[PDB]
RNA sequence: UCAGACACCAGAAAAGGUGUUAGUUC
RNA sequence: GUAGCCAAAUGCCUCGUCAUCUAACUAGUGACGCGCAUGAAUGGAUUAACGAGAUUCCCACUGUCCCUAUCUACUAUCUAG
RNA sequence: CCAAGACGUUGCAUUCUUCGAUGUCGGCUCUUCCUAUCAUACCGAAUUCGGUAAGCGUUGGAUUGUUCACCCACUAAUAGGGAACGUGAGCUGGGUUUAGACCGUCGUGAGACAGGUUAGUUUUACCCUACUGAUGAAGUGUCGUCGCAAUGGUAAUUCAACUUAGUACGGGAACCGUUGAUUCAGAUCAUUGGUAUUUGCGGCUGCCUGACAAGGCAAUGCCGCGGAGCUAUCAUCUGCCGGAUAACGGCUGAGCCAGAAUCCGUGCCAGAAAGCGACGAUU
RNA sequence: UGUGGAACGGGGUAUUGUAAGCAGUAGAGAUCUGCUGAGAUUAAGCCUUUGUUCCCAAGAUUUGU
């Protein structure tokens, strides 16, 4: 089954991209090396002009 | 040492080499753990032992309770930080890399685990299964 | 004081350049005449490769009825032309060809094989051979009658339609197949009546055989001890240079031996890989190749923006578990398993639940166009 | 303790033996030609003598205890008689 | 089942053999 | 052979012995001294500060290493002289 | 060998070469051979000892310059030895190490010390061969296509869990089988990770083009992401059955049968550039 | 002289992250916001092409049963 990616808010196939778990045991879900970098630099999807969930919530 | 596990273990990436520091996960009353030795290696020249989620390992408390430290004890890798490709294609990898104090039976001298558990290594052993609190 | 076991396999060397483009079979199946007339060999061209998800149905295993992501090797196999039968007579000093016999018509296809350069030619091949083959097919006849009497291995010539694949290259790849089963004599019947016909890889594979694929690797040029043989690096402190073999043999015997690294070609080798499924073959004219039972969403195998240095695959394709020797749009040989196995792994039957066709030529993010305009605005 | 299980085929040409000291490996043994095997007791009769009790032999290192006491397990087959 | 093959010389022993060919004595 | 000091850059035997640090040290430090063959301007014993001096450990740090990979310029390479 | 394994008995310094110079220990690296076998395979004797057997393997560390050694571990096991005490135009230079210097002992002294202690330039291959890859004239009329295969090399290894089975046996097996791993090997780049001169896109600093916009310079200015390629036991795939046997057990009474990880072939790599065939066209 | 080849152009694909310009009832004049997942780059070892433009009916050498 597909998966939500958390910062592009995009589908994530199978096998694509890593999920990353805290130490909090909060489970984190990237489809590419890109929206997984940006994340570990703390990085606002609402302010990332790309994100899905950016354009969601503007527009 | 390692045939004291239930159930098979598959291949992953080894993220944790020898005299790798990793954080204690239980409240034992150690802080850190030094691996010297990992369970189950072969021989092969030049290379360190290497553990990963769900390994045995032999571990000395670098920083703890005075009677804690200064010996050798087996430990369990719980937690690891280099990435592992399970057979389903999902990468994982945890924050910190992190053990638990167990006995070669296999029971940890813990009575609970604090943050999430490699679900190999609940897979494997049992007693750090059922004293999990979240397992992914 | 300590051991280390050799570095690198004894039984590949020289490793030099291959000396052919493709893949030589160098053994065909063990002939059994109970078996019906068939062919034991197949020419492709590796389009490229992708990943699939598959429910692993092995019993006793730790992951069995639970999903399995496996990494999947895309070959175009167009159907091949038979053109030709050649006979093969066993003697005391190995098999020995006692004749060839060809079609009436060759196409300009596998007429290019036999010129360096076919434009400047007149295109004279097999002229005088299609005018023999028309005014006189008695020789033709005794030819096929003196084959069917003495020769006890048949061997088809057949050609690859290589203008049905995207490829710029015009010249067809041709190969002999050796044809098992039955007698010598049905062996040229049925290579008689398959003279300009083609076959293809559906009535030869069965969507679950292990089969051997043979080709050359992907050439690496020259390289070192430490990248062509895996030894270790020398020390940072090294004087005139780390990535080599630091003592490369003894004072007796007063020579470098065979057995120690050296430097040169690393790469274009011939390797023959064996145990490879078949997960599926796939037919051209299908639409929905690609797709699955589980999935519906109708799809065809190639990615999207095409197969990266390769195109788009329109013909029938086999899809192979792994890796196979090569790079992309390199022609490979698919052999029938010279061993018999009865293991759990090479017997069970494969359904797919998911074919990966993102594109590969990047991140791929949308499976099918279609879908992709659903999500962008 | 657990029973010998003797399968003829072939007319009695290949003798299969099963549940030896309760291994459940099937040991198969094709006698000589010219030896004919019947139905505790296996009865082989041929013309060749030699034949006869080669068959007969390898019938019995077939039926072979291995790395276990000899004076406790004292499972196995052996020849009872031979005559014409 | 790794016989023997010409002095110097390229080296071997005690003791043995259900080896074999002979002999000596009860 | 006093005050001192020491298996000290001086102790053969010697991996001296005990403690110390390490999972493990013929290391290092502390203490002991019938010291092959220590010792008082041939200066003895301390010693803040200084030292491209000798040595030991610890945190930080790292391709030093596991275990190698990739990139760049100049070479090498091919050509003219 | 001998009988009361004691007693016995039989076996496995020299100065010839080099002083018109053979680079002097250890480690690292890499290869190969021997068997006097540590583990694995096969049997045999009461967890213990032998026979065939060198196929494959034989580790990570603490100290010490050390070969031996000794420790903490792991491991199926961490056997021994040769190769100019294998291996410095291969490395390092810790030991050794001329000249500096200190100490102790010895000497009236200069000095000595096979005592300790610090500092102390490690040159050269472009030649021949060998090895490793790369071309290549010519027999076969010429050029090409498709092959044959002499010979050479060769490759896989080990463990654990489960089922057998708490059964056989009187606490505890074993074959088959299954599922995963260890070491090794040949590839591969779908996914993940690494790499960045895509100088592809964005960002930042100082200066410069009068300003904005757009750019340049900073020996690739720096930072984020970065396709493609390359690459990772950091990622994936793949790696088997025939025959003769040794130990040894049988059969009949030499011959034949049984039996090892051994030997030899199937499999795999090379293709004799002076081994060969079939075929196509032949100005 | 071809379902040719090359040069560009279009579409897909992918990388980055909303361009130049303009307006504002945004702003204590850095910045925000609309047009604007836009623009730029995209084979140099990506795919595809009824797109346009252009090129090629060869020169030299060696070759016999």
């Amino acid at each position: 089954r597909v998966h939500t990616c958390y910062f592009c808010s995009g589908p994530v196939y199978p096998g694509h991209g890593i999920m990353f778990v805290r130490n909090d045991s909060k489970v984190f879900r990237f489809c590419r090396s890109k929206c997984h970098k940006n994340f570990k630099m703390k990085r606002n999807p609402r302010k990332v002009a790309w994100t899905k969930a950016y354009r969601k919530a503007h527009g | 040492g390692r045939g004291a596990a239930s159930g098979t273990k598959y291949r992953m990436t080894l993220g944790l080499p020898v005299q790798a520091i990793m954080n204690c996960a239980d409240n034992s009353g150690a802080k850190n753990l030094y691996i010297v030795s990992v369970f189950g290696t072969g021989a092969r020249l030049n290379r360190l032992p290497a553990a990963s989620c769900g390994d045995m390992v032999l571990a000395t408390v670098k920083k703890g309770k005075p009677d804690l430290r200064k010996k050798i004890m087996p430990a369990i890798v719980v937690r690891q930080r280099k990435a592992w490709r399970r057979k389903d294609g999902v990468y994982l990898y945890f924050e910190d890399n992190a053990g638990v104090i167990v006995n070669p039976k296999g029971e940890m001298k813990g009575s609970a685990i604090t943050g999430p558990v490699a679900k190999e290594c609940a897979d494997l052993w049992p007693r750090i299964a059922s004293n999990a609190g979240t397992v992914v | 004081k300590f051991e280390q076991p050799r570095h690198g396999s004894l039984g590949f060397l020289p490793r030099k350049r291959a000396s052919r483009q493709r893949g030589k079979v160098k053994a065909f199946p063990k002939d059994d005449a109970s078996k019906p007339v068939h062919l034991t060999a197949f020419l492709g061209y590796k389009a490229g490769m992708t990943h699939i998800v598959r429910d692993l149905d092995r019993p006793g295993s730790k992951m069995h009825k639970r999903e399995i992501l496996e990494a999947v090797t895309v070959i175009e196999t167009p159907p091949m032309v038979v053109v030709g039968v050649v006979g093969y007579v066993e003697t005391p000093r190995g098999l020995r060809s006692l004749t060839t016999v060809w079609a009436e018509h060759l196409s300009e296809e596998v007429k290019r094989r036999f010129y360096k350069n076919w434009f400047k030619s007149k295109k004279k091949a097999f002229t005088k051979y299609a005018k023999k083959y028309a005014e006189s097919t008695q020789s033709i006849n005794r030819e096929l009658e003196r084959i069917k009497k003495y020769c006890s291995v048949v061997r088809v010539l057949a050609h690859t339609q290589i203008r049905k694949t995207p490829l710029a290259q015009k010249k067809a790849h041709l190969m002999e197949i050796q044809v098992n089963g039955g007698s010598v004599a049905d062996k040229v019947e049925w290579a008689r009546e398959h003279f300009e016909k083609t076959v293809d890889i559906k009535s030869t594979f069965e969507q679950n055989e292990m089969i051997d694929v043979i080709g050359v690797t992907r050439g690496k040029g020259n390289e070192g001890t430490t990248a062509r043989w895996g030894t270790k690096r020398l020390p940072r402190k090294t004087h005139r240079g780390l990535r080599k073999v630091a003592c490369i043999g003894a004072w007796h015997p007063a020579n470098v031996q065979w057995t120690v690294a050296r430097a040169g070609n690393a790469g274009y080798m011939h390797r023959t890989q064996l145990n490879s499924k078949i997960y599926r073959i796939g037919a051209g004219d299908d639409a929905k190749n690609a797709s699955t039972d589980f999935d519906a969403t109708e799809k065809r195998i190639t990615p999207m923006g095409g197969f990266v240095r390769y195109g788009v695959v329109e013909n029938d394709f086999v899809m192979l578990n792994g890796a196979t020797p090569g790079p992309v749009k390199r022609v490979l040989t698919l052999r029938k398993s010279l061993l018999t196995h009865t293991s759990r792994k090479a017997l069970e039957p494969v359904s797919l639940k998911w074919i990966d066709t993102a594109s590969k030529f990047g991140h791929g993010r949308f499976q099918t166009p279609a879908e992709a305009k659903q999500f962008l605005g | 303790h657990f029973p010998i299980n003797i399968n003829l085929t072939e007319n009695g040409t290949v003798v299969e033996i099963r549940n030896f000291l309760g291994e459940r490996i099937t040991r198969v043994i094709k006698c000589l030609p010219g030896v004919t095997v019947s139905i505790d007791e296996i009865i082989l009769e041929g013309n060749s003598l030699e034949n006869v009790s080669q068959s007969a032999a390898n019938i019995k290192q077939i039926c072979n205890v291995r790395n276990k006491d000899i004076r406790k397990f004292l499972d196995g087959i052996y020849v009872s008689e031979r005559g014409n």
